[PDB]
Parts: structure tokens; C-alpha cells; sequence
């Protein structure tokens, strides 16, 4: 399962004759497009190499 | 009522809360460079290879 989720605030005069806006025309824009199931917990590092990559002297 | 709002004046923001689309584009470059250089080469040199007698002494 993906989820996107948006947030933000729209200026009424930027929306065009369509009822569409671009996102680069809100101003606190908050974007998200995540995922759930073994696809996405293939693509999260393991718990020892994430201490590793951050306690390990190089 | 959201007051006075011109009619053919462009629409800018005014007041705490309204919103305007800035265009991030920058593009700095600086840059700067110098050497230095001497050089001296000498070489002197003075043979004899054959003296004339009244000579030798010196």
C-alpha cells in the first residue's frame, strides 16, 4: 500500500479555470509518498549497519 | 470582508499572511590564482693549457 498525502495553503487567485493549481504555488507545502509491506521494509537498512553508519569511526 | 482590494493593480502581497512565489535561482562563481618564479644559473671557467715560459712563475 502507498500513501501520498499533501498539506499546505492555496491562494484563491492562483487556481486556475480548471480547478488546478501547481504545487509550487502553496505556500507551506507538505509532501509525502510513502509505502508499507515487505517492498518497503526491503528498502530500510538493517539495525546494525544504521549503528554502524553512525557510531563507526569511518 | 476581507477590505479594499484593487482592481487592476497587480496582485502583490500586502499583509502578514499573504503568500509570493519566489524563483531560488543563483549562481555564484569566484575564482582566483597566482605563482611566483626566479630563476640564475652561472658558470665561469679560466685554463691554461699551454704557458709560455716567460709566463710559468704565474
Amino acid at each position: 500500500t502507498e500513501f501520498i498525502r499533501f498539506s499546505g495553503v492555496v491562494n484563491p487567485r492562483t487556481i486556475s479555470g480548471s480547478n488546478s493549481v501547481p504545487s509550487t504555488q502553496v505556500a507551506d507545502a507538505r509532501i509525502e509518498y510513502v509505502g508499507n509491506g515487505y517492498i518497503n521494509e526491503a528498502q530500510n537498512m538493517g539495525w546494525l549497519q544504521r549503528f554502524f553508519l553512525n557510531l563507526s569511526p569511518m | 470582508n476581507y477590505g479594499y482590494q484593487p482592481l487592476f493593480e497587480d496582485r502583490r502581497p500586502r499583509n502578514i499572511g499573504d503568500t509570493l512565489t519566489i524563483v531560488l535561482q543563483e549562481n555564484v562563481s569566484a575564482s582566483k590564482s597566482s605563482s611566483a618564479n626566479a630563476s640564475r644559473d652561472g658558470k665561469t671557467s679560466f685554463g691554461f693549457d699551454t704557458v709560455p715560459r716567460y709566463l710559468q712563475g704565474l
